[PDB]
């Protein structure tokens, strides 16, 4: 399963 | 800006016995960036139906990728894989060896 | 018995073509289990091995939520590295990252991993500690500042110490047909002529799974390390592996050289020679 929390860089 | 040429190499998937079906495989890696075009070719034609895995890339960045299509080895037919990158001036073609 | 998962994520721009495509693939060892590609008919995570099929539709529509909201976030962060090395809108380029777990023959946490990279260079990577960044330059900086505010090395400790591990076990289990068996080696040495003067002895392994192998020449019992043309480790299409290593020899000193192979499928390393 990935993570889930995208994070804009 | 920072480009890797790829490494080719072109192989079956079992030992090569003649008049016996088998998968030619071509497998590019080691490339930056990601675009590339990969052909099989039979006696110099492009292979129609030809599949490839899902574009990866290993611990250096560098991207592979494995092309393969059915195959039944003869004597005398030719096989091959041509490979254009934006690192190459023009495709370069590499002819299957099964000692290889 | 040491296992590791990975999710292996390409968004690459490609001004005048249309938006960035965002690829996501995942793999337990060296199997592929799911892929994601924004550029397909219709966008969805998508089964890759056969013991990945069982999850429900509940799993399959998570994947693909969180790989549709990065497919998003990605191009926003293209966006701002462009910008974090004056580049001009011309150009394409591509963002990497790779994480995840490695467990131990335990099937306890070794180490967590999250790296990124742009344009094929390290750009950004979590530190062992699963607390701290090393950024590659004053660029990565500012992503530095920007996930330490949004508390980004705990959000990923805990999934990586979590998660990461019970999911990477349950596939495992779930794989274990697979994933928990090694394929040794079918090994053979052939001897081809080059000249009057040598010969090539070309030491073969094939059928072999997980990818990792060791296959040297010795000559008199003496490593041959610069004198062996050694190809890269490549994949025969039906999961398993295959390499060869290369020596010019002299006729006919064939005898005097051994061919060793190491890897987890074998008992007992082997060594081998050319046969007559």
């Amino acid at each position: 399963l990935p993570f889930d929390r995208t994070t804009i860089m | 800006m920072i480009q890797r040429t790829p490494k080719i190499q072109v192989y079956s998937r079992h030992p090569a016995e003649n008049g016996k079906s088998n998968f030619l495989n071509c497998y590019v890696s080691g490339f930056h960036p990601s675009d590339i075009e990969v052909d099989l070719l039979k006696n110099g034609e492009r292979i129609e139906k030809v599949e490839h895995s899902d574009l990866s890339f290993s611990k250096d960045w560098s991207f592979y990728l494995l092309y393969y299509t059915e195959f039944t080895p003869t004597e005398k037919d030719e096989y091959a894989c041509r490979v254009n990158h934006v690192t190459l001036s023009q495709p370069k073609i590499v002819k299957w060896d099964r000692d290889m | 018995g040491s296992h590791s998962m990975r999710y292996f994520y390409t968004a690459m721009s490609r001004p005048g073509r249309g938006e960035p495509r965002f690829i996501a693939v995942g793999y337990v060892d060296d199997t592929q289990f799911v892929r994601f590609d924004s550029d397909a008919a219709s966008p969805r995570t998508e089964p890759r091995a056969p013991w990945i099929e069982q999850e429900g539709p509940e799993y399959w529509d998570r994947n693909t939520q969180i790989f549709k909201t990065n497919t998003q976030t990605y191009r926003e962060s293209l966006r701002n590295l462009r910008g974090y090395y004056n580049q001009s809108e011309a150009g394409s380029h591509i963002i990497q990252r790779m994480y995840g777990c490695d467990l131990g023959p335990d099937g306890r946490l070794l180490r967590g991993h999250d790296q990124s990279a742009y344009d094929g260079k390290d750009y950004i990577a979590l530190n062992e500690d699963l607390s701290s960044w090393t950024a590659a330059d004053t660029a990565a900086q500012i992503t530095q500042r920007k996930w330490e505010a949004a508390r980004v090395a705990e959000q990923l400790r805990a999934y990586l110490e979590g998660l990461c591990v019970e999911w990477l076990r349950r596939y495992l289990e779930n794989g274990k047909e697979t994933l928990q068996r090694a394929d040794p080696p079918k090994t053979h040495v052939t001897h081809h002529p080059v000249s009057d003067h040598e010969a090539t002895l070309r030491c073969w392994a094939l059928g072999f799974y997980p990818a990792e192998i060791t296959l040297t020449w010795q000559r008199d019992g003496e490593d041959q390390t610069q004198d062996t043309e050694l190809v890269e480790t490549r994949p025969a299409g039906d999961r398993t592996f295959q390499k060869w290593a290369a020596v010019v020899v002299p006729s006919g000193e064939e005898q005097r050289y051994t061919c060793h192979v190491q890897h987890e499928g074998l008992p007992k390393p082997l060594t081998l020679r050319w046969e007559p």
